[PDB]
């Protein structure tokens, strides 16, 4: 039945694994890193991204 | 138009402020923007057609 | 040459380029400085920055 606990454990472990990998989603945007977008979109546009 | 003659350019500096200066181009557009600093950046298998 | 504003020859070339998928062939003009090394310092490496 420890599990119980464990499941505690890995559900907030799991949720943090989650948050991380979101920052790869390019959310529709060019990218997904900050510093290319502004290097390849001026800032006129590059806000929009 | 038929032939959409095309170079694949590598291994080479590119500057592009001497398309700007150059033939008093009319109209130009990048479709990626940044103009101005496309010099900054590194490019990775470059292939202009004309 | 009369049609002057209608049919006048327009040239037209357009260059296409991949964006820092693998070390970059084709480079801007940008000069290259020393490295440092256990250094809180920006970098700019082949446009990764």
């Amino acid at each position: 039945a420890l599990g119980k606990l464990q499941d505690v454990v890995n559900h907030n472990a799991q949720a943090l694994n989650t948050l991380v990998k979101q920052l790869s989603s390019k959310f529709g945007a060019i990218s997904s890193v900050l510093n290319d977008i502004f290097s390849r979109l001026d800032p006129p546009e590059a806000e929009v991204q | 138009v038929y032939a959409w003659n095309r170079k694949r350019i590598s291994n080479c500096v590119a500057d592009y402020s001497v398309l700007y200066n150059l033939a008093p181009f009319f109209t130009f557009k990048c479709y990626g923007v940044s103009p101005t600093k496309l010099n900054d950046l590194c490019f990775t298998n470059v292939y202009a057609d004309s | 040459p009369t049609y002057g504003v209608g049919h006048q020859p327009y040239r037209v070339v357009v260059l296409s380029f991949e964006l820092l998928h693998a070390p970059a062939t084709v480079c801007g003009p940008k000069k290259s400085t020393n490295l440092v090394k256990n250094k809180c310092v920006n970098f700019n490496f082949n446009g990764l920055k």
